[PDB]
């Protein structure tokens, strides 16, 4: 509906905080299989 | 050309389509709604003048 | 204390993506019980 609109992309910040916390789960899942 | 900043100091060019997004911002109301209904604001200005 | 109030749910915006997390965490469970 909007005219002149451009695309780019949008920045979130919840999922870079987040994405720590999964970098860390998937760490810990690594981590788990090693005992 | 510049909405409002001619009268306060150096003059700033600023789209009109923008501009009546600001007006509807200062009455209130959120600036969506003039991206969304533009073609008929303008239909009712002109018809007004 | 304050006179003419109603009842009902209010949403949040953070617990559906987190609910996605955590399904996704429960899943990843599952799959790691697999092996
Ligand atoms: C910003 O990103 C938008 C999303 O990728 C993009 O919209 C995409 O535009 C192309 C071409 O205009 C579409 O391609 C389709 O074009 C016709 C329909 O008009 C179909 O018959 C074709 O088979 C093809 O599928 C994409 O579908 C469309 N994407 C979406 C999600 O609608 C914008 O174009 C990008 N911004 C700019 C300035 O290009
Ligand atoms: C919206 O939800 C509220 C929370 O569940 C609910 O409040 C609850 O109201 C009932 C009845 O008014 C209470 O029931 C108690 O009533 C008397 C006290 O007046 C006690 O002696 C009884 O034993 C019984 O426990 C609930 O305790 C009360 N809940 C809470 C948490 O305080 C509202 O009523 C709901 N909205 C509407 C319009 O009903
Ligand atoms: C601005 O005007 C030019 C032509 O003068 C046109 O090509 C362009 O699409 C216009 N931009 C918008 C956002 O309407
Ligand atoms: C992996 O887990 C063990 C215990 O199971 C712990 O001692 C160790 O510090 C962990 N390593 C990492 C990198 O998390
Ligand atoms: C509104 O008035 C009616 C009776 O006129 C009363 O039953 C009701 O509780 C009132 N509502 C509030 C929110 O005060
Ligand atoms: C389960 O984990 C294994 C790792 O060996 C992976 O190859 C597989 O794609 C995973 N499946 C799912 C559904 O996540």
């Amino acid at each position: 509906v909007v005219i002149g609109i451009v695309n780019n992309t949008v920045y979130d910040p919840l999922q870079p905080e987040l994405d720590s916390f999964k970098e860390e789960l998937d760490k810990y899942f690594k981590n788990h299989t090693s005992p | 050309t510049s909405g409002w900043t001619f009268g306060a100091g150096p003059a700033l060019q600023i789209p009109f389509p923008m501009q009546m997004a600001y007006r509807f911002n200062g009455i209130g109301v959120t600036q969506n709604v003039l991206y969304e209904n533009q073609k008929l604001i303008a239909n009712q200005f002109n018809s007004a003048i």
